[PDB]
This record gives structure tokens, C-alpha cells and sequence, in this order.
């Protein structure tokens, strides 16, 4: 039942496997494979609803922009800035500039830098000639300032379909639209985002490693107010043991994405993403909505992701009652120490 | 309470 | 610096000592005493406003209970009922009821018992003749049913002084007054109360240890919704260090109030209360007055006795947004475990 | 918040 993301898919045309094992980096969890559905499946409405992982083979979401590629996107992307975050290892830990200031003992791995798509392409191009260890990856939300072939790809996307999910989930509003280009091998450590989001391939492949709402005491998240809010502090290349012990009961469920697939990675659920080795750069374009409102009345017992979010309200509160982010630690271990624990 | 359990809206970004 | 209550108070009319050293129970903690000071002293006011213990020597809060006995009690306190606890051990733990459900695991070690005065003085009378083990403890409020005399007396107390305090103090209104009478060695576990007390002494000798606020961390206070709320898990004839590390840097302020003493017990302060072996049965009457009102704008940082109102809030919180109380630790535990430990 | 600091009046009674 192990088995990952399943064997790698024949391509039409026999054009051989899209990727094979030897591109997944190695980890020491155990991962279930992810259902590989039709949007038109009972099944696929079915996992939404309930709010568990899915890939959707043909959605046509986003259509109109397989067609995309470093040149075309160059062609008319628009002169805007784009966020571009570089970094010496393999690993790009995403940390909020603005809670930077509650700990001034914090060392990024990855630094961002405005720039023009020509920019990032030529900075891409260099390390690719030179052969450089650098790695670089593109992160910009699609603002106004985008090309006229661009705005017109965008309208081909499917929203009938989108728009309906929108609808039946009772989702809220779409929030954005992430553009993401990576370089293969890249990787996004393992944390959760707090809306419901549609992950829409285009270019390359990306293994997707998701764990339930449910398997938060496994992945040990930082602190509320640390700037890697909701990433886990768990080195998933080298996991510590001593100081994340849980972490030996974890396990997730995998897949790999390619080109026209659209993952749902729900609301709370931990992902990590890879863009495989020697695969080539990545491209993905993700849809953000905020998530249906709380009920009339909460049943009993509460869902996982319920307590996740008073878990991290009390974090909150104890921030802002305490007047300092740091006393929070000591105010909830005075709390359990000799108590509760 | 309740007013607990209620989330934001926080994404990597 | 640890001369405890400080030496035996010499008696007028050289009666001899009003007590001595062996009257006292031992305890591995060391303690300095409490200001022995005249309610005219600036220094006492000094410490009242400061909210630290102090021991009046001189209000006359209670002069006319001082005449009061056994038999004048029962001669004319009334018909009503009175609240007695009886115990195997000299350990009157304090129990909740209300909360007895929550815990359906919990033994009481004192059973309360309603009963006329003249009752309780002869099941005291018996144990007393026929040498028994058992102990009793009368807590009861002064209500309406009060004797004609008692009420009499009840007015000589000292209204005057004791009402400017609750103005000068800000302090809110007289939510009561404790009756207690117990039998010498009765002991009463180191708790803290939620409102200010003034612990007017008229019969026999109890020896009082106090513990600041700020050391909650060192006397682990039963969980909020636990019947023993607000009383310390540390069992101070045998305290556990290897659960109750800290109670080893525990440092209590001593005393031993006499007849005529008042001692002001600040709201949150914990407390300890023995009625002094082969001494004689004891006789109190406290009065409990709801603390001032929090401060327009609440300075930084935060005072001890603040911080353990919000530990305490937020326990509350948890017990009903979790729809039940023994979830709160496991939620605790799953909130620091690897993030704030 | 601050409806967090203040307090009750529970005592042993
Ligand atoms: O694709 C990635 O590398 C990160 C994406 C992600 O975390 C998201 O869209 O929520
Ligand atoms: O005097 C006693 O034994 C207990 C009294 C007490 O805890 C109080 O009055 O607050
Ligand atoms: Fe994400
Ligand atoms: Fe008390």
C-alpha cells in the first residue's frame, strides 16, 4: 500500500515514461499514493467535498498555457517586477519578511530579488552555462502589469469548471494565482497554507508529498510568530529524532504532476513539493480561495484542522496579552510543566 | 470562543 | 535570614510562651517571616497597597469574637446548618464539587457534612473523650440564621478600619465571612484564593507559610477544571521532585497568628494553614473582598498575579471550545512538544 | 485580550 506515487505513467505516443524513481529524492516515510482522477468521476467531487487530496487528469484548468516556456512567457509576460528567491542548497525555506523582527537570530536560507522575467531567465541561463550550484526560483503572484497574450491565455483557463468548484464547496474568494518556475531538483520544505488551493501543472514534473491535518504533532510546525510560520521544522534530508520524535509516524501521500494535472492540495494539508531531478525547469500556476465559513454550530468532536486553528489563536493571543512573542514559550510550558504533561 | 476556532488566510507568499 | 515565623512571642502578665517551636510541622523548605507590624505603622499600609503579606497586630477587627468559645458559640449562633469536613489524615484538601464530574477518578480524602453547631461540638466532644483519629473542620459562612449575640458582636467588630481599607485599596465589596474552627494540628494544603483576604485570628494559634504569585511554577497547582483547583499537587509531608522539580526552589514567608491578629492574605498569594499540634481547637473568621478593577491602560511587563489570570483564562478557553476538559492537556502537549519545550 | 488578564472569585468555600 506503500506504493508512493504508483508506477511512472507511459506517455501517449509512446514516447516512453514521463519520468521514472531515480529523479525522487529518498526520504525515511512511508507515502500512499495520491488518486489519480477524472474531474467528471463521482470519486474526484467525492475526495473535495471531504477535503482530501486529488489529482484531476483533465481538467483543462489551464489550457491555453502548456503552451508556455521561458521564451514565450519572456515574449509577453510584462516588464512588472518579479519576486525571484535564490539559494545555495536544494531546499527554499519560505519565511515572512514581516515577522522577521521577532527573532532577530534568524538566518535566511533563501534571499528574494525584484526583477524582470528577461532578468531571471538571463541569471537562469548564466548558472546554466556556467554551471553554477546556485539555484533560483520564481514566485510572483499575476498582477495587472501582464502581457496581452498573457491576459488572453488566462481567460482560456476552464473557470466554468474552477467557478462551480467555487460554488459547491462554498468556498470563499479566489484570493491569487501564484506563477511558479523552478529550476529541477528545487524544493519547498513541507508546510501548510490556510486556504484551499487548486495546484495546476504546466512544465515539468513535481512530486507532491501531502500529510493530513491530523499528523501535526508528526511534523512539529514553528512557532505562530516565527517567520517560518506553518513550515515544519523537521529537516525531512535529515530528520532529528530526538527533538521531533513523532516524526517516526509519519506518513503522506504522494504523487507526481505533470503537464494539464491539477492537484487539490486541501486547506491545512502539509505539502511538500519537488521539482525532479534532472527534470528540467518546473512551471505551475496554483489557485488560492478562502475557505468555506465555520457552520451555524460546531459539531462535536472537532475536526483536526479545527484545532489547528485554536492551537494557533492561543499562539496569537498569548503574542499580544503577554506584549511579546517571546514570552509565549515560557507562559505555555508554566502552564503544562508538572500539569499536564 | 468559537471565535477560536475561526482561521485567516495565510499562504507562501 | 530564614528565622521562619521568628521566636515564640513572649505572653503578658509573663504567662510564659504562647507557643513553641515544636508545635510546628517540618518542611524541607526554608521561609523568612512576615512583618509583625501596628496598623498605624506607615510600613503596613506601605505593604497592604503592595499587596505582601503583613500581620496586624492591633485593628480590633474582631474584639468581640475574642471571648468566643466552644460553648458561647453554641449558646447562641443559631439553628442553622454548618458546613464540616471530616478526614482520616490532618489534610483537608479542598475540593470543587461542581467540577467532581469532570473528574470522575477522584477520591475525596474530606467529606463535608451539613449539622447544628451543637452537633459538631459533640462528635468533636466524642472524638475528643474516646481518643479517635478522625479530624473535623467547621467552614462555614455567617449567614442570617446567626444568634442574636453573635449578631450583636458582629457589629463590634472594627467596620471602621477595615471599610477604609476596601477604599483605599479600591478593593470591590465584602463577598464574605469564613467561620472556621478546627482541631489543633488540622492542616489546610497550600492553595491561593482569587480575592483579598483578611485573616482575623480568635482562638488558638495557626501558623501561616505564604508563597508569592510569582512562584507558580514552583507549586504546580492542580489544572483549572480538576475539583482541586487552585490547590498545589505537591504534597508538602512528601513532595515528589522527580513530577515537582521546582518545588525544590521554593521559598515561603512564616508566621504564627495569635488571638487578635489579622493577617492579610494578598488575593493569589498561596497559602498554607496549620492549627498548631497538642494546641488547642482554632477559631477564625476571614473576610474575602472582590480585588480592584484591571487598570485603564495595563502597564508592561506584566505582574505575576496577572500572567496566572490569563494561564487560568486559557485554560477555561480550551475546556469549552475542545466541548471538554481532559482534552486540554493533550491539546497543551501538542502545542509546545517540539516547538516551545 | 485584556478580557484575558482579568479574573474571577473562586475561593476555598
Ligand atoms: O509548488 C511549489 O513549489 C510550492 C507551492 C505551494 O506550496 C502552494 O501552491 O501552495
Ligand atoms: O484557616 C484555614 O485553615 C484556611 C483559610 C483560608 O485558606 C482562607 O481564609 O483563605
Ligand atoms: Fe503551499
Ligand atoms: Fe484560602
Amino acid at each position: 500500500v506503500a506504493s508512493g506515487s504508483g508506477e511512472p505513467r507511459e506517455e501517449a505516443g509512446a514516447l516512453g515514461p514521463a519520468w521514472d524513481e531515480s529523479q525522487l529524492r529518498s526520504y525515511s516515510f512511508p507515502t500512499r499514493p495520491i488518486p489519480r482522477l477524472s474531474q467528471s468521476d463521482p470519486r474526484a467531487e467525492e475526495l473535495i467535498e471531504n477535503e482530501e487530496p486529488v489529482v484531476l487528469t483533465d481538467t483543462n484548468l489551464v489550457y491555453p498555457a502548456l503552451k508556455w516556456d521561458l521564451e514565450y512567457l519572456q515574449e509577453n509576460i510584462g516588464n512588472g517586477d518579479f519576486s525571484v528567491y535564490s539559494a545555495s542548497t536544494h531546499k527554499f525555506l519560505y519565511y515572512d519578511e514581516k515577522k522577521m523582527a521577532n527573532f532577530q537570530n534568524f538566518k535566511p536560507r533563501s534571499n528574494r530579488e525584484e526583477m524582470k522575467f528577461h532578468e531571471f531567465v538571463e541569471k537562469l541561463q548564466d548558472i546554466q552555462q556556467r554551471g553554477g550550484e546556485e539555484r533560483l526560483y520564481l514566485q510572483q503572484t499575476l498582477n495587472d502589469t501582464v502581457g496581452r497574450k498573457i491576459v488572453m491565455d488566462f481567460l482560456g483557463f476552464n473557470w466554468n469548471w474552477i467557478n462551480k468548484q467555487q460554488g459547491k464547496r462554498g468556498w470563499g474568494q479566489l484570493t491569487s494565482n501564484l506563477l511558479l518556475i523552478g529550476m529541477e531538483g528545487n524544493v519547498t520544505p513541507a508546510h501548510y497554507d490556510e486556504q484551499q488551493n487548486f495546484f495546476a501543472q504546466i512544465k515539468g514534473y513535481k512530486r507532491c508529498i501531502l500529510f493530513p491535518p491530523d499528523q501535526f504533532e508528526c511534523l512539529y510546525p514553528y512557532p505562530v510568530h516565527h517567520p517560518c510560520d506553518r513550515q515544519s521544522q523537521v529537516d525531512f534530508d535529515n530528520p532529528d529524532y530526538e527533538r521531533f520524535p513523532n516524526f517516526q509516524n509519519v506518513v503522506g501521500y504522494e504523487t507526481v504532476v505533470g503537464p494539464g494535472d491539477v492537484l487539490y492540495i486541501p486547506m491545512y494539508w502539509w505539502h511538500h513539493i519537488e521539482s525532479l531531478l534532472n527534470g528540467g525547469i518546473t512551471i505551475t500556476v496554483n489557485f488560492w480561495y478562502k475557505g468555506a465559513p465555520t457552520p451555524k454550530r460546531i459539531e462535536y468532536p472537532l475536526k483536526a484542522h479545527q484545532k489547528v486553528a485554536i492551537m494557533r489563536n492561543i499562539e496569537k493571543m498569548l503574542g499580544e496579552a503577554l506584549g511579546n512573542p517571546q514570552e509565549v514559550g515560557p507562559l505555555l510550558n508554566t502552564m503544562i510543566k508538572g500539569r499536564y504533561n | 470562543l468559537e471565535d477560536l476556532i475561526n482561521s485567516h488566510a495565510d499562504v507562501n507568499a
